[PDB]
């Protein structure tokens, strides 16, 4: 969805009226804007580049939040104040105690507006980056329990019997062999190394392709037996007590799954006060630059004719004509003022 | 002195294993960098310091940056350059506050 | 208080001359046209063309950056009055 | 002192050219030297002396392993400028060389 | 119609090309190399693979430099094993091969020249498969590269040299643009000589080429956000070559941003779903690691054509595969930073 906004000053805030009389293009509501603070010409122009610089940056923010919307688990329910976009457009006020009308427009207005939504920002990427961490370490979570006997964890394939624990001399070390290589190493695990303990086949699990054994070995022939199972395209997998901690890891399981259920919470609280805060700030520098640029292209008695507009679709190639014949009598890019805001976030 | 001696020392080993990372990704540049050297991109300036009347010499360092290797790679590899240029200036950053 | 500068620029151009400036500037100045005769010559910029005279007001002391840019766009000569 | 040397390696000075402390006046010599395998221990000493009494150098990078042959000439330089380092290499850790002036 | 000749001059030499493919660590030889703990022990672990003793000689400290340089003397003595029979559908086509490393090798004898430099930078410094150790007036020139490169066009990188001017060589073009304009002209040559020989070698080759052109399209539009080269210098340093040249090549001239070279990306679902490498997120595979993968993918699927040339090709690219994870083996040993040895490229 897009949306339109045109001021037209040149009675003549009965003439806009008369441009609601056009129904075939739009709806045409008013946008009542209360009166700003004058008494700059040379910094009033300056300032009019840095609200072009302002409102390209802040509906920045708004767009890369709209993105990341996906992340909490396309839908629109982005509210304002109780109030979808469309409704709160045609009803939109200065707040006048979040930006003051006593101040002057230019740079105190706009400061505070700046220094808020970019305070707003800041914490956005710094938060957000650090929930971002606990999914991609719980990418990780479901990474470890796939696979092979080889890559997968073993924290739920383990038993106590299944080792020779009392480190004195002996250490049981995990092989995992082929199934297609099952008769030459149930003929050879006695001579892969020397003192080889000859009776310790015992297939622990298997899967499609290959079988996880163990043998239990001496503790001085570790290496030669390794050594000689890769010459045979068997693989050792050392296995040691941090199972237990990975026991703390089957916790870790279940905490990076619930810190992922205990910040999805607070995530998306933190999204709908801020966005709604960073969309409202958002139409107030459009209000802002609608009040520049209207007392230069038109004139300044004392304030310019208000009036804003609302939004078409595929009949805005036509409303651009019926604008340009009624605005280029007016005057000796838009003949009039005008700022393109885009509703829909994506 | 002792501190950041050995903490030198991690920086000089991430700039080395960057290195191989880059010759992985792009040819071989042993001769390309050494060949093309005509001015300096980083220098030092003694600035003065004291102590109890003691003038002691301490270096500030400078970029009058005129990258001579701002095309390098470019063709195959290229981006494990500019993190290893940013691996070694923020070596050279640290080696000069150590000198 | 102030709001003066004027200089020299080709016959040819000063059509689009009024039309830019009246765009960037956005209204508020003043610009009356003067025209000179008989083709004369700066030496590199620029050669045998026959020039006018402009006066850009604005009087805004913030314009005049917004002007230098102009007269270097369009490639004009301006002299201290 | 304006300019840093390296004497280092074959895989540090490439590493530090790229860091852009490079330079080459024509007329006097290069700021560094790649010391390779058939290189004498003599070449390393002369380009020892020419760092310390040039005048733009005011840090030497070396590494260590190779400040391990021309530790005698490193002995014997007692001076503020120009400040000689010793850094780590590909192969070789590190620690020895400035704390003879402090025990 | 073309299968039932070429047994008459290149059938024995397409069994030797491909006997030395068996000889390419498979994945289980890559396992092998991953569990070791010292170069030392890697010299043994390397004497189970057809590569056997050849560190028998070299010293008792093995540096990781000279087993870089020793497993590349193996592959060009393979190389220059195969030059030396094929008659003349080959060896003009083994020729081509040669002369991307000719390229490298001419543009690192003109900076020395234009440093004052000679012969002492050239036999060293220089790749041995595109070598000159032949054409000896090229190795007698010290002039400063403008009485040289009139000795330059007496080398078979000739008909490359008609885009470069020699004027333009003497420090009016940039070092590194005189590479890829080179690299350019290189690429139409050698994708024009594999159209003219028909059949099996134009549908097993040409798909490599066509990568290989969006390679350099690719990469170049990227590594030339930061500097001053223009948008006119890059679109000329693109190759006439593959996929993307009447639409995406003037796409990559406009782009000024990472993001529009992603979308022109997306145009071609091939060369999407290589741009995740997402060097974003602090540890994966970047965006050449992608490409390499994908390189030695069409490599791979140059062995199942059977009576074509583009075997030989393949295999060169293949075996440089090799020399560059083993020794991305051996350094991640020998500085100890096994946490990342995992990140080679597994062709076989």
């Amino acid at each position: 969805t897009e949306f339109w906004l045109i001021s037209a000053p040149g009675t003549w805030e009965k003439l806009h009226a008369a441009t609601t009389k056009n129904n075939n293009l739009a709806v045409s509501s008013k946008f009542n804007i209360p009166d700003l603070k004058v008494g700059t010409l040379d910094v009033l122009v300056g300032l009019s580049d840095e609200l072009a610089k302002l409102d390209a940056f802040v509906e920045g923010v708004v767009k890369k939040v709209a993105q990341y919307m996906a992340d909490v688990l396309k839908v629109q329910e982005n509210l304002l104040a109780n109030g979808v976009d469309l409704v709160t457009y045609i009803t939109r006020f200065q707040w006048d105690m979040a930006k003051y009308p006593i101040k002057q427009s230019l740079k105190n207005i706009s400061e505070i507006i700046a220094k808020g939504v970019t305070q707003i920002d800041n914490d956005l990427k710094s938060r957000a980056s650090a929930y971002n961490n606990l999914k991609g370490n719980l990418q990780n979570l479901e990474r470890k329990n796939a696979g092979s006997l080889l890559t997968r964890s073993l924290a739920e394939i383990v038993k106590k019997d299944d080792f020779v624990l009392d480190s004195e001399y002996l250490v049981t070390l995990l092989v995992v062999v082929p199934k297609l290589n099952h008769n030459d190493w149930i003929k050879q695990y006695e001579t892969l190394a020397e003192m080889v303990v000859p009776r310790s086949s015992n297939v622990l699990s298997e899967d499609q392709d290959s079988y996880l054994c163990n043998v239990t070995l001496f503790r001085k022939a570790v290496d030669d037996f390794r050594h000689k199972a890769r010459e045979n395209k068997f693989i050792v997998r050392d296995f040691q007590y941090n199972e237990e901690e990975m026991k703390a890891d089957k916790e870790e399981m279940n905490r990076l799954s619930t810190d992922k259920k205990k910040q999805f919470g607070p995530l998306v609280r933190w999204l709908k006060v801020n966005f709604s805060e960073a969309f409202i700030a958002w139409i107030h520098v459009k209000a802002l630059r609608v009040f520049v640029e209207s007392v230069l292209r038109y004139g300044l008695p004392v304030n310019f004719q208000a009036m804003l507009l609302q939004p078409n679709k595929k009949t805005m190639k036509k409303l651009r004509e019926v604008l340009y014949e009624l605005y280029k009598h007016l005057d000796s890019y838009y003949p009039y003022v005008y700022y393109k805001i885009d509703c829909n976030l994506l | 002195i002792i501190e950041t001696k050995m903490l030198m020392g991690e920086v000089m080993r991430e700039a080395a294993f960057s290195l191989a990372e880059a010759k992985f990704t792009a040819g071989d540049f042993s001769t390309t960098v050494i060949q093309n050297v005509n001015k300096a991109q980083v220098k030092i300036r003694a600035k003065k310091d004291n102590v109890a009347g003691v003038t002691l010499p301490v270096f500030e360092h400078y970029h009058e940056g005129t990258d001579s290797y701002e095309l390098t790679g470019l063709a195959r590899g290229g981006e494990q350059l500019a993190k290893l240029k940013r691996n070694y200036a923020k070596a050279v950053e640290l080696l000069v506050e150590l000198a | 208080r102030l709001g003066f500068v004027a200089g020299v620029i080709n016959r040819e151009r000063i059509p689009t001359f009024e039309r830019m400036l009246w765009r960037v500037c956005r209204g508020n100045v003043f610009l009356r046209q003067a025209e000179i005769e008989n083709p004369l010559e700066d030496p590199v910029t620029g050669d045998y063309v026959h020039k006018s005279v402009f006066i850009i007001f604005f009087q805004g002391d913030q314009l005049k950056n917004r002007v230098k840019k102009i007269c270097e766009g369009f490639r004009a000569s301006l002299y201290p009055c | 002192g304006k300019l840093i040397a390296v004497i280092g390696d074959e895989d540090t000075v490439t590493g530090f050219l790229l860091g852009g402390i490079g330079e080459l006046n024509k007329n006097r010599h290069p700021n560094f030297l790649v010391v390779e395998k058939d290189t004498t221990i003599n070449e390393i000493e002369d380009t020892f002396r020419q760092f310390l009494n040039r005048d733009d150098i005011g840090i030497i990078l070396i590494n260590q392993y190779i400040a391990e042959m021309v530790r005698h000439a490193l002995d014997a330089h007692q001076r503020s400028i120009p400040a000689v380092l010793e850094i780590p290499s590909k192969e070789h850790p590190y620690d020895a060389a400035k704390d003879s002036i402090l025990r | 119609f073309p299968e039932l000749y070429f047994n008459v001059d290149n059938g024995y030499l397409e069994g030797l090309v491909r006997g030395l493919k068996a000889g390419v660590l498979s994945q289980a030889d890559y396992l092998n190399l991953v569990q070791c703990e010292t170069l030392e022990d890697l010299k043994l672990h390397l004497q189970s693979t057809d590569y056997g003793n050849f560190l028998a000689n070299e010293a008792s400290p093995l540096t990781v430099s000279v087993i870089d340089d020793r497993l590349k003397e193996k592959m060009v003595v393979e190389f220059r094993h195969m030059r030396n029979h094929a008659y003349e559908p080959l060896a003009s086509f083994l020729d081509f091969i040669t002369y991307s490393y000719m390229i490298d090798n001419v543009i690192l004898l003109i900076t020395g020249t234009l440093h004052q430099r000679s012969i002492a930078e050239l036999v060293p410094k220089c790749h041995p498969l595109g070598s000159f150790e032949q054409m000896e007036a090229v190795n007698i020139a010290q002039t400063p590269a403008e009485l040289y490169n009139a000795i330059l066009v007496d080398t078979p990188l000739a008909a490359f040299f008609q885009d470069c001017i020699s004027e333009q060589d003497l420090d009016e073009m940039n070092i590194e643009i005189i590479r890829n304009t080179l690299y350019k002209a290189y690429l139409e040559s050698f994708y024009k000589f594999c159209t003219l020989l028909g059949g099996t070698t134009a549908d097993a080759m040409c798909p490599i080429l066509e990568f290989e052109a969006d390679r350099r399209a690719f990469i170049i539009t990227i590594n030339s956000f930061g500097t001053e080269l223009s948008k006119e210098d890059r679109a000329k340093l693109f190759p006439h070559c593959g996929r993307l040249y009447p639409e995406g090549l003037a796409q990559l001239a406009r782009a000024d941003d990472y993001e529009q070279v992603k979308n022109v990306a997306d145009y071609y679902p091939e060369y999407k779903l290589l741009f995740e490498g997402a060097g974003s997120n602090p540890g994966d595979k970047t965006l050449e690691d992608r490409f390499f993968e994908h390189e030695v993918k069409l490599n791979k699927l140059a062995f199942l054509n059977q009576f074509h040339f583009g075997v030989f090709y393949a295999f060169v690219k293949l075996k440089e595969q090799e020399c560059r994870n083993i020794v991305w083996i051996a350094e991640c040993i020998a500085q100890r930073h096994r946490a990342k040895i995992d990140n080679y490229i597994p062709i076989f």
